[PDB]
């Protein structure tokens, strides 16, 4: 349910701020974007594909030396990937 | 709960029940065009046009009229047809049902009573073989397919012959039992064309390879009151299906209109078991010669439902194969039917009429008019379609 | 609401068919149900 | 009286006029009738009534509102203009439930289906609302969403969940009517079980509770059957997937019963010992309607004088290993009770190891062995029925003097003695050795208004991998009558055919003088063919109630070469079914025989038939 999962994501890191647990509520909203994107109708792939890059960097932007940094990495070269067969 | 009332029946494995399914039949067998939502068993090359799955179940009520040089006498017959199963596996077709071969049936009664010493006999016969058939077809090309099956037949045929005196109570009840099994295979292609504009050239070609049947014959003999039966040796005969040639040809414009043409031609047979064993009845070849097609006013219709029943129509002469007191049997007929669509799916229900005459009443034969009502269910859905949004 | 009967979706956990009987009565009386309805009728 | 005319529909921008008067489906002319007209713009009798106002909030029109009003009324003719208050369109935002105090949040959020970002909708609350009731743990009467923060600009909705726990445990008393006898089952459940916090001793109130297992003590009974069973199950395994993990420990005692006469024997019976576990899955590919089911058994028989029909070794013991595997896919709806549309297909396989193979033992000589021929095993010296003496150890036979029958000493000539056919049936039956397929087919059709046709298919197929060590004894059909569930735990199945006795269709033994002759000894093989109209009367929540006709056709063979999937025993009639929550599935039907029933000399139809049952007696 990837789907529910970012706006649930969304609200949590705006309803409580400054929170030790945004660090992983950051990546699993990554991580629920790119397996939306990943598997998602080839209709709006190219729109889920950008809100996953724009995910990642506000990962990054928030801790750049996440513990997720490996995984992280990993998952944004499939989106990087994927994304050049959009480059129209 | 017999299927056939021919005294014909009891020579060979019995007669032909199953000739196609009611989309089918109703157009005298003619199967040349590539359909999409019905099933074509007498050709695996079909499988593969389904777009589709296909569930279909057929049955059937008979009213056949017997008659010869002495009287004339009725009979009716209610039978299950078919069950068959299409899934469209990407470019391929699988296919995949049950279907009776042939089936054996008579009720012959010989009252001599009212006089003191006089036999009575009450022949009877049941059963026939069935058919298992597993189909793959292939799409060559768009217009073009291609395909194999293999089939099994099993069944049990028997034969009772019971026997009683005027005077005496006691009689006697004679019965063979013959339980026969094989496996056949059938190769068919169909190639569609366009000759002139929105018409059609359509083209079908199926053949069916010889295969031998083992039969296990049991002959045993019993009278009223004596619980010892007497019993014969088991005995072991073989029978030789012959192969099958269906050729189609026919142009009409898909949706509107179709006429065809199809020639079926069978090869040598050895269908001569213990028990049907005469002199006075020979075998020859199967041949049958069918015209039908079908007609839809206009199927995207939406002021008349009745212009989007497909309808349809058939001719056929056919030839048996056996010759009876040195005179073919032949039978020939002609069949009309209707498909009436469910609104909002492709699924149909198919309604027939077939009427005709077999046999002949010179040279002591019996000639049989029968007039048999067919309905047919066609259910077709779409599988395994994947739900994208993870 | 809760009466209302509806297929198993894909949300609904999956029913083993190639099991034996987990000795109950699919839409039998349910006297517990009867029960209830016959206190809730005082 | 007053006559309708001139229905105009206003603010309609989403359905256009055409689409709203075929919903509505009033026309000129008619009686001016005005619940008929406040029924079809909202009918509030029910949740999923096919009105107007239903169209628009199924699709996220959340503040839809459709009012009637009277425009003009001339010559006895009243207009209306209906109103429609379409409004912006909704999606939920914020679902979270509240008063949960002993049950966690995870199963709860588990069976909503009322997902965050997605368009409101009502068929979604009231599934939801009644998955939250199916599990138990809180009231019926008390699952209240409350909307929460409604934002009709930014159009977003907040759900809120108030529920009321009221205890996990509960009490099963549920009765049934199905094979012409009364069957009741009892029995504890607790649907709140925690395995995980089984070893700690804290928290043990009335059992561990939290994750949504349900463990379940149940007691079922009928009058040739009582089963008592410990069940485990797991709704969801692995926590990411609703896949299905279900344990059970049983024990049955099972006596003889003539389902023909409905007497029961009490002094022969058989006990039944089985331990089940079983994973099920839907599937994602082919496509999200096929599920998995798997299941691995051990049974163990027990006989006690069991000696009827082709049981010789009545006071022997058997053993049972399995494995079953199932493929089924169903899309039918709405309403499992009467269904509109979709199909069913399930297909079946349960096999069991092949020791025959392995095992160097010659079924087909063992009554040719020493070992398998009937001996005296007494020590002191006696007399036979001819007069004779019968020294210890020395082998039998049996002989018929005058009048009365006996054993009749042989001497050392094993091989002209009797032999022992309960010894050679222990030996092939010691371990169970076969094969179980099963196919089922259903379809689901509208064919002319609520009119809906049903087809059903179904085979089964039971055989073994060697011929000479011959087909079980256990798992066999039986065709014939009102049908009864799988209740029994030896795999035998009652099979409906409508228009004939219970169990009339079955074959029987055949051989006259072997002393057991007309005796039910199971079917191999059997295939039904059953096509239904029916109509609905009632369709409510409270009473579902419709009319059926049917037209079947079904027989059961008793070894594969005797096999006429063609010829049939064909039947049809009406019946009525009738299904209230509280009372359960009621059934009355009337078939007609139009075959005759096996072993009659006369080749006369069966005749009329009444069969009644209560509950699913599939
Ligand atoms: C694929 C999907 C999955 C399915 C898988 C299945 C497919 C795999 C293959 C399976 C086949 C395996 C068979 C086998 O092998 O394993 C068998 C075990 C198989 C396990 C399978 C496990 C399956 C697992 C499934 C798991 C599922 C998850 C057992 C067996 O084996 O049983 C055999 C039995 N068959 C069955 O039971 C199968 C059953 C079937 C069961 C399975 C059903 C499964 C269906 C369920 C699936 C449904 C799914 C939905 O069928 C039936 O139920 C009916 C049909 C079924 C209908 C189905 C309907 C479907 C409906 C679906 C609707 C939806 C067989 O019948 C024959 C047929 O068998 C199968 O078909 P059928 O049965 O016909 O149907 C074949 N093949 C098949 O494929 C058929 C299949 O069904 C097809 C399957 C269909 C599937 C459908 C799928 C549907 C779903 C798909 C949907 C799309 C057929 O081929 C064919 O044509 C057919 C065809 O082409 C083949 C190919 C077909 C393939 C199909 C392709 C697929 C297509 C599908 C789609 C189209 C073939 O015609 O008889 C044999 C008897 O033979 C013996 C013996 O037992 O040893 C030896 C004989 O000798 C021979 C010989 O040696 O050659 C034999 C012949 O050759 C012949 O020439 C003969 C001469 O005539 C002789 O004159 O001689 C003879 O004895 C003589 O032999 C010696 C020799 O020397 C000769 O001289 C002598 O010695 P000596 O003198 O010393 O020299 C002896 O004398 C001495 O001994 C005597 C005594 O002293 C001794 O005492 C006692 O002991 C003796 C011992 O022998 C005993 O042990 C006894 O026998 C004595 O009688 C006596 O009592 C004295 O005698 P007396 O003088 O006093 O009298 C004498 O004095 C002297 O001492 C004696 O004389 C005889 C005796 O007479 C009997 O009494 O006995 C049995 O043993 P066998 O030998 O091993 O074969
Ligand atoms: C009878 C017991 C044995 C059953 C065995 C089951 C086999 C499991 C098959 C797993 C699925 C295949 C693996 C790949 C899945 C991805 C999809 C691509 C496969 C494919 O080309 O077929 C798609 C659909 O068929 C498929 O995905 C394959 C269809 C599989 C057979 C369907 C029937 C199963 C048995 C049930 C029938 C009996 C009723 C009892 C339930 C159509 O893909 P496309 O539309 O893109 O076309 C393709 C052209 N590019
Ligand atoms: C012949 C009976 C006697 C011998 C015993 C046979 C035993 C069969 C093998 C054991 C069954 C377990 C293995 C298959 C299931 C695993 C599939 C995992 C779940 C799943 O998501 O399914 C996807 C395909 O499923 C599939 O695998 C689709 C096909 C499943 C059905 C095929 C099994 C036979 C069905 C017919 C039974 C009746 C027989 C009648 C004669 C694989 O996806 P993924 O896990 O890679 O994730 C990627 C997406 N989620
Ligand atoms: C001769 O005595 C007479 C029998 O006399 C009786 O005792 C009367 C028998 C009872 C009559 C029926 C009582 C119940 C009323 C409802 C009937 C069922 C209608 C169902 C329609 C919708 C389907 C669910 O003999 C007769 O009456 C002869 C009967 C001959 C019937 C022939 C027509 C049957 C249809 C032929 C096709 C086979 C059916 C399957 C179709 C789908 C294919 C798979």
């Amino acid at each position: 349910d990837y789907k529910s999962a970012l706006v649930a994501f969304d609200n949590f890191i705006a309803d409580f701020p400054g929170t030790p647990l945004k660090e992983d509520a950051l990546f699993y909203k990554y991580d629920s974007a790119y397996q939306l994107a990943i598997n998602s109708v080839p209709s709006k792939m190219e729109e889920r594909l950008h809100v996953a890059q724009t995910a990642y960097a506000n990962l990054m932007k928030y801790k750049s030396d996440t513990k997720y940094k490996e995984k992280a990495d990993q998952m944004n070269a499939r989106v990087e990937t994927d994304l050049q067969k959009f480059t129209k | 709960q017999q299927g056939t009332a021919s005294p014909y029946s009891f020579y060979g494995i019995g007669d032909i029940k199953f000739k196609g399914t009611l989309e089918y039949r109703s157009m005298a067998g003619v199967a040349v065009e590539q359909d999409s939502i019905h099933l074509n068993i007498e050709n695996p090359a079909s499988y593969a046009s389904l777009m589709q799955t296909t569930f279909t179940v057929g049955g059937t009520f008979g009213t056949s009229t017997l008659k010869s040089n002495t009287g004339s006498a009725k009979a009716q017959r209610t039978t299950f047809d078919y069950l068959a199963v299409g899934i469209p596996v990407g470019k391929f077709g699988v296919s995949f049902g049950l279907i009776p071969l042939s089936s054996v049936g008579y009720k012959i009664l010989d009252d001599n009573t009212a006089t003191e010493g006089a036999v009575s006999s009450q022949l009877s016969g049941k059963g026939g073989i069935n058919k298992v058939y597993f189909g793959v077809g292939y799409k060559i090309k768009p217009h073009w397919t291609i395909g194999a099956d293999v089939q099994y037949n099993f069944g049990k045929i028997t034969t009772t012959s019971i026997e009683q005196v005027t005077g005496v109570q006691n009689g006697t009840s004679e019965s063979n039992a013959s339980t026969l099994s094989g496996a056949n295979f059938d190769l068919g292609t169909m190639y569609q064309t366009k000759i002139y504009k929105k018409v059609n050239l359509f083209t079908s070609l199926s053949y069916t390879f010889s295969s031998n049947l083992n039969s296990e014959n049991v002959r045993e003999i019993n009278v009223s009151g004596d619980p010892d039966p007497y019993a014969y040796p088991a005995s072991t005969t073989k029978l030789k299906l012959p192969s099958r040639v269906i050729i189609g040809a026919g142009i009409g414009e898909s949706r509107k209109w179709l006429v065809g043409t199809t020639l079926a031609f069978q090869g040598e047979g050895q269908l001569t078991n213990y028990y049907n064993a005469m002199d006075n009845v020979r075998y020859e070849n199967y041949a049958k010669y069918a015209i039908g097609g079908y007609y839809i006013p206009n199927y995207t219709s939406f002021t008349s439902y009745l212009s989007r029943i497909t309808y349809r129509a058939g001719l056929k002469y056919e030839k048996i194969g056996l010759i009876v007191n040195n005179e073919s049997i032949k039978d020939v007929g002609m069949t009309l039917g209707a498909g009436i669509p469910i609104p909002g799916y492709f699924s149909n229900v198919n309604i027939g009429i077939e009427f005709g005459k077999k046999g002949t009443v010179s040279s002591n034969l019996v000639q049989e008019n029968y007039v048999n009502f067919s309905v047919g269910f066609s259910f077709n859905d779409k599988w395994f379609v994947k739900s994208k949004f993870n | 609401y809760v009466d209302m009967q509806f297929e198993d979706d894909r949300q609904s956990t999956a029913k083993n068919t190639v099991m034996y009987s987990d000795q109950t009565i699919k839409y039998g009386t349910d006297f517990v149900r009867i029960f209830k309805d016959v206190k809730k009728l005082l | 009286k007053y006559y309708f005319g001139n229905i105009k529909f206003l603010g309609n921008t989403v359905y256009s006029d055409q689409q709203l008067n075929r919903y509505l489906g009033i026309k000129k002319g008619e009686t001016y009738n005005g619940v008929l007209l406040e029924k079809r713009i909202a009918d509030n009798t029910k949740p999923d009534g096919e009105d107007i106002t239903n169209l628009y909030q199924n699709n996220g029109y959340l503040f839809s509102k459709i009012n009637a009003v009277e425009v003009k009324t001339v010559n006895d003719t009243i207009d209306f203009e209906i109103r429609i208050t379409e409004g912006p369109i909704a999606y939920f935002n914020k679902i979270y439930v509240t008063g949960n105090d002993k049950t966690n949040d995870h199963v709860i959020y588990r069976e909503l289906r009322t997902k965050p970002g997605n368009k409101y909708s009502k068929e979604e609350l009231v599934r939801t609302i009644r998955e939250i009731g199916q599990l138990g743990f809180f009231d019926p009467e008390s699952i209240k969403p409350e909307f929460r923060n409604v934002d009709p600009a930014a159009g977003t909705v907040d759900i809120e969940y108030q529920l009321v726990e009221k205890g996990s445990s509960q009490v099963e008393l549920q009765g049934g009517y199905g094979g012409g006898g009364f069957i009741g089952t009892l029995g504890l459940s607790f649907n709140n079980f925690s395995a995980r916090k089984l070893f700690d001793k804290d928290a043990y109130k009335p059992l561990p509770m939290g994750d949504g297992q349900k463990v379940a003590l149940r007691l079922q009974g009928s009058t040739y059957f009582q089963t008592y069973s410990l069940s485990f199950s797991e709704p969801w395994f692995g926590g990411k997937k609703p896949v299905q993990f279900s344990s059970s420990i049983s024990y049955s005692k099972q006596f003889n019963y003539n389902y023909s006469s409905r007497d029961v024997n009490r002094n022969q019976s058989f006990n039944i010992f089985t331990v089940q576990v079983g994973l099920a899955k839907r599937l994602t590919v082919p496509d999200d309607y096929f599920v998995l089911s798997q299941s691995v058994s051990y049974q163990h028989y027990d006989l006690n004088n069991y000696y009827t029909g082709l049981f010789t070794f009545g006071n022997g013991a058997s053993r049972n290993l399995a494995y079953t595997i199932g493929l089924s896919r169903s899309n039918k709806g709405v309403n499992p009770i009467f269904p509109t549309y979709g199909s069913e297909f399930s297909i079946s396989a349960k096999v069991t190891p092949p020791y025959s193979l392995f095992n160097n033992i010659n079924y087909g000589d063992l009554q040719n062995q020493k070992e398998y021929k009937t001996q005296y095993t007494g020590t002191t010296t006696t007399t036979g029925i001819d007069g004779q003496a019968i020294n210890p150890g020395d082998y039998t036979k049996t002989e018929t003097v005058n009048g009365q029958s006996g054993t009749v000493s042989v001497g050392s000539d094993y091989k002209s003695a009797d032999t022992d056919v309960g010894k050679v049936d222990q030996k092939k039956y010691n371990w169970l050795e076969y094969y179980k397929v099963k196919f089922k087919a259903d379809w689901y059709t509208k064919i002319y208004g609520k009119l809906v046709l049903r087809t059903l298919t179904e085979f089964g197929f039971l055989g073994a991998y060697d011929q000479s060590r011959g087909v079980v004894p256990f798992e066999r059909f039986y065709l014939g009558g009102d049908g009864m569930a799988n209740y029994s735990m030896d795999g035998r199945e009652t099979i409906q055919l409508r228009g004939y006795p219970n169990n009339s269709l079955t074959p029987i033994i055949e051989d006259r003088n072997s002393s057991r002759y007309g005796q039910q000894i199971g079917a191999t093989i059997y295939n039904k063919f059953s096509m239904e109209l029916r109509y609905p009367i009632t369709l409510k929540s409270s009473a579902s109630i419709y009319a059926l006709t049917f037209l079947e056709a079904g027989s059961s063979y008793p070894t594969f070469k005797d096999y006429n999937p063609f010829d049939l025993n064909r039947s049809a009639g009406a019946g009525l079914r009738v299904f209230m929550p509280a009372f359960g599935l009621l059934g009355i039907d009337f078939g007609y025989g139009f075959d005759a029933l096996p072993g009659s000399t006369t080749n006369k139809a069966n005749g009329w038939e009444t069969h009644f049952i209560i509950g699913q007696q599939f």
